[PDB]
């Protein structure tokens, strides 16, 4: 054997029921939109070029892998209907308000999960490059509680479902939050390296502090990078590249998870950055270059019409496949008006990170890395 | 997360 890396194989994860879970009435988290970019990469011609599969409702069994069995019998057991007798207990797991109780909640989460440990036996078994799960990526789930719009934490089972091959996985979290809840699961380990991107105070979740890197044996292996509102597209390159290939340097995994939060473009609903689906794709390109076992996962994003636009852009990259900017038709041609074009382009506001900022907190972490 | 209502 020899050569190094050219075109990669695609696993990609999705199920048709995924569309139809409503969160409640104003509530930003629409799991429609994970069906419009499943709609907008087949009108693409996408389906030609990747294996695409359909994910098992994962049991309540792989669930309990991390979290509680408290917890879990919980979800499976709170219904719209019966929320009144289950009030004590829907305040205990922070299940109400952020997270709501709507029909098939159980089976919303069996999806998710499901993709992420399905893409992970399908890495494990080394039978694909990267495995992709836009109906993942909820990273704030705790094991006990949810959060942020998340239940069960896809990410915490799919990187244990690693571990049974890869002594070292690498996470990288590019949504607009804190991946404070895989931070949380292996924050006392060296096995699984964290690293996030995230707008740091007055902000949810509130962590993500660049001070806090780990513990135990763990320690140095919490990467977190604040940020402030605005950051374009050459602020987050110059930053992204450097940081990524030094953790890849010190670090040296054998897996990667990389979260794929689309609520840091420009113009989200719930997100203050101005970055665009390039700048967002830019950070795709430089983890599928260094050609480890990749996990693609989704998470945030809350303006549908450019999560449908950053996720099938995205998917072509893993894919090396260009794609036109006109968008061609599709079901929900009318979500992407008045432009009906593919890419997006910068807002106004003005960029709180100075570039003086972005090469501090570089430095800064430069730091940890070298204590490896 | 929510701006819009809570905390979060
Ligand atoms: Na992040
Ligand atoms: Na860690
Ligand atoms: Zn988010």
């Amino acid at each position: 054997y020899s050569q190094g890396g050219g075109k990669k194989k695609v696993c990609y994860y999705y199920d048709g029921d995924i569309g139809n879970y409503y969160y409640g009435q104003g509530h930003p988290m629409k799991p429609h939109r994970i069906r419009m970019t499943h709609n907008l990469l087949l009108n693409y011609g996408l389906y030609r070029k990747m294996e695409i599969y359909r994910p098992h409702k994962a049991t309540a069994e792989e669930m309990t892998k991390y979290h509680s069995d408290e917890y879990i019998k919980f979800l499976r057991s709170i219904r719209p209907d019966n929320m009144s007798e289950y009030s004590k207990q829907m305040q205990r797991f922070n299940v109400g308000e952020d997270c709501p109780v709507f029909d098939g909640l159980f089976e919303f989460c069996q999806l998710s999960t499901g993709g992420s440990v399905a893409g992970a036996v399908k890495l494990n078994r080394q039978q694909t490059d990267m495995a992709v799960n836009w109906a993942g990526g909820l990273h704030h789930a705790k094991k006990s509680e949810a959060s942020g719009f998340c239940y069960v934490n896809d990410i915490v089972l799919a990187i244990l479902e690693l571990l049974k091959y890869h002594q070292r996985v690498l996470y990288i979290d590019i949504d607009i939050h804190h991946g404070d809840g895989v931070e949380e699961a292996f924050y006392t380990t060296d096995r699984v390296m964290t690293v996030s991107f995230h707008k740091y105070g007055e902000y949810f979740p509130g962590t993500g502090d660049l001070r806090d890197i780990g513990a135990g044996k763990g320690k140095y292996y919490a990467v977190n990078f604040p940020m402030r509102d605005g950051i374009d597209d050459e602020s987050y390159g110059q930053i992204f590249k450097p940081i990524i290939s030094k953790v890849m340097e010190m670090y040296q995994p054998s897996a990667v998870v990389l979260q794929c939060g689309a609520d840091s473009l420009s113009g989200d609903r719930l997100g203050c950055f101005n970055l665009t689906v390039k700048g967002h794709a830019k950070c795709v390109e430089v983890v599928k270059t260094f050609n480890l076992p990749l996990l693609m996962l989704g998470g945030g994003g809350y303006t549908i019409r450019n999560v449908a636009r950053c996720w099938t852009y995205e998917t072509a990259v893993a894919l090396d496949c260009e794609i036109p900017n006109e968008l061609p038709y599709n079901d929900y041609f009318e979500y992407f008006g008045p432009d009906f074009k593919l890419h997006i382009s910068p807002s106004n506001m003005t960029n709180q990170n100075t570039p003086e900022y972005m090469e501090k907190i570089k430095q800064r972490l430069f730091e940890n890395l070298r204590m490896l | 997360x929510n701006p819009k209502q809570x905390w979060g």
